[PDB]
């Protein structure tokens, strides 16, 4: 006796797909929470620009 | 940081050799400054699933 039909929400949305982008949301949140504290300023230019977009280029990474 | 090389250059001043001597110093110090700069202070993100 197993689950079947995958927990599907929708024609087909399954519901892990939804999980893993949630898991991706919530990680990248917490890193960026945890950027701001560690540093103590991010300047306004292209300079902290790509130190924020280190975030997602790392989170992507993990997630592949 | 240094003192360097001493040389000694006697010169013929007001009709008489005026003993002289020199050399470099050299000191060592950092840099203090100051200018308006601005910062942020938010951030925003969107993530998409291309094809679900």
């Amino acid at each position: 006796e197993f689950l079947v039909e995958g927990s599907t929400l929708t024609q087909n949305v399954f519901l892990d797909e939804i999980h893993a982008t949630d898991w991706i949301i919530a990680r990248t949140e917490e890193e960026m929470l945890s950027l701001f504290l560690n540093n103590d300023r991010v300047p306004f230019t292209d300079q902290g620009m790509q130190q924020l977009a280190s975030v997602p280029r790392a989170i992507m990474q993990l997630a592949a | 940081h240094e003192v360097a090389q001493i040389n000694s250059i006697p010169e013929f001043l007001g009709e008489r050799w005026e003993k002289r001597a020199q050399t470099n110093i050299t000191l060592r110090g950092m840099s203090t400054d100051g200018f308006k700069v601005d910062v942020i202070e938010q951030h925003v993100i969107n993530v998409t699933g291309e094809r679900a």
